[PDB]
């Protein structure tokens, strides 16, 4: 059989930069290669075929080249909506196989995370539970530290950090820090504080609210 | 007095090339490379040579030695060996009739291709013709083209809708009517074999000079042509790429055993007829050895001839020569190979010498196929025949024309595959198995070794003895049981054969076989005495 | 134009069987091969096999031989893929895509079908609105949210005001714990529309066939 190998699982580029993703096949393909664009949450979309040719409906900024085992998918102008996962695929021999894929991450300037803390709703308090939420929106890069404070003290138990993917508009990551506690433990404390340490500023961003009728 | 002893060959080289012409046919060109590249790739040579040495050569040499020693036809030779098996000569006569029905229609297609290759622009290049559909898409056309399930190539359109006109038949049910162009093409073939046969082995040996030698020239021209083609290594790669895991399959040895047998075709009485006219002092051992190697080496070099052009054809398309080699049959040479040679410079030259080679490959094998039966009946009915040989030759030739009238129809190509697979294959192996067993056992292998000891001056080695006693009948018994256990499900041109086609094929298979057991019943009922007394006289050959 | 509409998500127990429809439109259905591609979570695309609509001729993959069965119907122009002996590896997104016979490429794909093979009971989600406190400082924009907790499988959808408008919404991926998924959503809207107008988040779980709508209140 045939093995399509993409040696780089991730490739860092910037908006407008010239980026080229490689592909490595098992044997000589002459020119048969198909480059697909799968946006997150969408089906894979065909772009290049026969390695030099573009499918209908594909903008001029997407090109391809090479004849051999190795092939190159070239994007002259990268956009924000161009964030996706690209695959290379061979059509000659049965079965048809795909490469591991290369996720294209967009590099941009640092962005200050927008931190918002939320009190538990009364609908959740009716069910016998309470959850204090900490939202972190529009920051770059993905690496950020999130520290929780119930009252004055670092709470490392019951904290879940969920990182979304990169944005297709401003290319900014967003994460959510969730602190889940029992209703009995929630009514024994008042002022909750969640802080976030990012590389944009040395001082961590501190948010706080009071439990008694906000 | 009067005629007495039979005739003899003109020269040692004439019958040497004559038996080589019978062995080398269309199958040595397309068939061997496909089964080689499909099973194990280049590793297919290992079982193919083993099945040749153990199975193929001893039957070929035993059949050839019996011909030169006894100098009798396919029928009369059983009168002097095992008279109950005299029906074997009759079964071969019925088998060769079923063979000659379709076999000359294929050359008629290559002849229709040969006569249609005289135009400056070949018909299967362009899609503008009377026989093309709207699905026809050729090259030298708009780029970016994407093929469709319903689309058809101009070469596939040309072969389907014109020479075959297979679209005008719904299947085996209604194949009518007859295409008269192929009826004239096969009439010319029946005429050119008429003038190459009717006199005897004298004319056949001289016409063989052209018919045996020319394919090697055309193969060499297409070899040098196919080698210079860009990207021709893909076909040769897929051709010779060894797959050793395919050797673990119990079927690939059966494919190798059946391939080497039907390429050499021992025990068919044709080699028996060609040897009957040779010299008694002459040595047939060196003949059978080198003759079989030529058939195998020709198929080996024919593998490069086909797959170099198939590799270049896969180069203009995208690789995987297996996919362009998908359909194995006349479509490989008449469509894929013809469309491949149509894209090359001076395509009229290579196309003429190609289909002419195809006619040249089938002419010599058709000469001998009739020669074996003609020699059989002439030796079986002497002085009631031989008044004129052109009389018996014309009778058997025009009979094959009426037998081919079913094959000349629109669905005649459907009948070609029905007869080639179901009919001839099992019965020829059966009649060769019964022949090999009767010679090695009934007549005995000891007296057979004594006849060779009087022929060449020395007894044959123990290797040939154990082959004739055991290995060779087991070689034929292996292919028989495998064929009967797994009867093939056949399909041609996007059309699956009906379930009852095997029933019709078994009828054509047993219709030749019914003669020998009814002849054994005819011999045992006529012979007086007891069962042990009459069969002993029936087992004992003619005492004088 | 050309659209391939697959079936909805499926939650099935291991050892059972499952079937996925594919509805094709916008072209001549008998003119193209029909293919099925398997994509595991975090893994690459995997070609299961193709089928010829005319005769139903099926070319499978040696890896998927006997694992998948492709069928076709020319009356409704619909292709199916059946799977037996379901395991945890079989939980993944499957796509039915159109391809010609040459050159072989997948031009149009289906929207995908989410398959989850587990014996875990189907659990309806808990929708708790996430609203800013009354002591927060109102700026040029306010961030809202809604919480989804304790649902299985991962199939869920959270919409805001019938899709109009989300020009800023941050939906945080689902996290699996104790056999139940949990996720959260957020939306950034200016302070001029709130709390003057009506803003409501809609949570829908297709596997449990439940839809709970919760309006945000300060
Ligand atoms: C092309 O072939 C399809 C089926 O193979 C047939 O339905 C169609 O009529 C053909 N086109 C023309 C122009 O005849």
């Amino acid at each position: 059989d045939i093995v399509m190998t993409q040696s780089h699982k991730f490739m860092s580029t910037s908006v407008g930069d010239r980026v080229s993703i490689t592909c490595k096949a098992s044997q000589d393909v002459s020119t048969a290669v198909a480059w697909y664009q799968q946006k997150p949450g969408q089906s894979p979309k065909l772009l290049i075929y026969s390695a030099s040719y573009r499918y209908t409906g594909v903008p001029d900024r997407f090109t391809g080249s090479g004849s051999g085992t190795d092939f190159t998918f070239t994007i002259s102008s990268v956009q924000a909506e161009d964030l996706a996962v690209y695959y290379c695929q061979q059509h000659y021999s049965i079965p048809r196989t795909f490469g591991g894929g290369t996720k294209l991450e967009i590099k941009r300037a640092d962005a200050a995370p927008t931190v918002s803390i939320f009190p538990p709703s009364s609908e959740q308090l009716t069910s016998g539970g309470a959850s204090v939420v900490c939202f972190l929106n529009n920051f770059y890069p993905k690496d950020i530290n999130v520290k929780w404070k119930i009252d004055g003290s670092e709470r490392q138990n019951g904290v879940l950090n969920s990182w979304t993917d990169q944005d297709s508009k401003d290319s900014t990551y967003s994460m959510s820090s969730t602190l889940t506690l029992t209703k009995d433990e929630y009514e024994r404390h008042n002022s909750y504080t969640c802080e976030a340490t990012h590389k944009t500023s040395t001082s961590p961003i501190v948010k706080s609210f009071n439990r008694n009728e906000c | 007095g009067s005629q007495g002893e039979r005739e003899t060959w003109g020269k040692k080289v004439d019958f040497l090339l004559s038996v080589i012409g019978y062995a080398v046919d269309l199958g040595n060109v397309w068939r061997f490379p496909y089964i080689c590249y499909q099973n194990g790739g280049g590793a297919f040579l290992l079982p193919y040579t083993i099945m040749a040495i153990f199975g193929g050569i001893p039957l070929f040499y035993m059949e050839l030695a019996l011909g030169q020693y006894h100098r009798n036809g396919c029928i009369s030779i059983w009168r002097k060996i095992c008279p109950i098996f005299k029906g074997i000569g009759y079964a071969i006569c019925i088998i060769a009739f079923y063979i000659a029905s379709y076999y000359n229609t294929i050359m008629a297609w290559a002849l229709y291709y040969l006569i249609s290759s005289f135009t400056d622009q070949l018909p299967w290049t362009s899609c503008k013709n009377s026989w093309n559909t709207g699905n026809c898409t050729n090259y030298f056309s708009e780029d970016n083209i994407t093929w469709t399930l319903h689309s058809t190539s101009p070469a596939e359109e040309f072969y389907t809708r014109h020479v075959l006109q297979i679209h005008r038949s719904k299947g085996l049910q209604d194949l009518g009517g007859i295409s008269w162009q192929l009826a004239l093409c096969i009439m010319l073939i029946f005429t050119v074999i008429y003038f190459s046969i009717w006199k005897g082995v004298k004319t056949s040996g001289k016409v063989v000079w052209v018919t045996a030698t020319f394919p090697y020239i055309a193969l060499s021209v297409l070899l040098v042509r196919g080698a210079t083609l860009p990207g021709a290594w893909r076909g040769v790669l897929f051709y010779l790429k060894p797959n050793w895991q395919k050797l673990l399959e119990t079927g690939v040895w059966i494919d190798a055993a059946a391939q080497i047998f039907f390429s050499l075709g021992p025990g068919f009485g044709v080699l028996l007829a060609f040897a009957s006219y040779n010299k008694f002092n002459n040595n047939c051992y060196q003949d059978a050895l080198v003759t079989s190697v030529v058939n195998c080496m020709t198929s080996f070099v024919s593998g490069f001839v086909i797959f170099t052009v198939l590799g270049y054809m896969a180069e203009m398309r995208n690789e995987d020569v297996s996919e362009v080699a998908k359909d194995a049959g006349p479509s490989l040479l008449f469509i894929t190979y013809a469309e491949a040679i149509a894209n090359m410079p001076a395509s009229t030259f290579f196309a003429i010498i190609f289909f002419l080679m195809l006619i040249t490959l089938g002419l010599d094998s058709s000469f001998a196929g009739l020669e074996g039966v003609i020699t059989a009946v002439l030796d079986e009915f002497p002085h009631v025949w031989a008044k004129r040989r052109e009389r018996f030759v014309l009778a058997v030739v025009i009979t094959c024309f009426f037998g081919s009238l079913v094959t000349l129809t629109f669905g005649g190509a459907y009948v070609v595959k029905l007869l080639e697979e179901y009919a001839t294959g099992p019965a020829v192996l059966t009649v060769a198995l019964i022949e090999a067993v009767a010679v090695s056992w009934f007549y005995g292998i000891t007296q057979f070794c004594r006849d060779v000891k009087e022929m060449l001056g020395f007894s044959p080695g123990w290797f040939w003895r154990i082959c004739w006693v055991a290995i060779s009948p087991l070689f034929l018994l292996f292919i028989i049981a495998s064929f009967l256990m797994s009867p093939p499900q056949l399909r041609l041109f996007q059309y699956n054969y009906p379930y009852w086609s095997i029933i019709l094929g078994y009828a054509i298979g047993t219709s030749s076989f019914i003669c020998i057991p009814t002849y054994i019943a005819y011999r045992l009922i006529i012979t007086p005495g007891t069962f042990k007394e009459r069969i002993i006289k029936s087992i004992t050959p003619e005492t004088p | 134009e050309v659209q391939l509409q697959q079936s909805g998500p499926e939650l099935v127990k291991p050892g059972a069987s499952v079937k996925i429809s594919c509805k094709a439109s916008g072209y001549t259905f008998t003119d193209y091969y029909m293919n099925w591609v398997k994509q595991s979570h975090g893994k690459s695309l995997e070609w299961i096999g193709n089928i010829n609509p005319n005769n139903g001729g099926t070319s499978y993959n040696q890896k998927f031989k006997g694992k998948a069965t492709l069928t076709v119907d020319k009356s409704s122009t619909t292709a199916y893929m059946e799977l037996r002996s379901l395991t945890s590896e079989d939980s993944a997104v499957y796509y039915c895509t159109r391809s010609p016979v040459r050159p072989y490429y997948f031009d149009y794909w289906g929207q995908g079908t989410t398959l989850t093979v587990s014996s875990a009971k189907t659990t309806p989600p808990s929708v708790y609105p996430l609203a800013p406190g009354c002591g927060d400082t109102t700026g040029s924009s306010v961030t809202l949210g809604c919480l989804v907790k304790g649902y299985f499988p991962e199939s869920v959808t959270v919409t805001w005001n019938s899709g109009s408008l989300s020009s800023s919404v941050h939906t945080f991926p689902a996290l699996l714990q104790s056999g139940l998924y949990t996720m959260s959503s957020s939306v950034t809207v200016p302070s001029s529309t709130w709390p003057s107008q009506t803003v409501t988040c809609s949570v829908a779980h297709p596997a449990s066939s439940t839809t709970v709508d919760k309006k945000l209140e300060p």
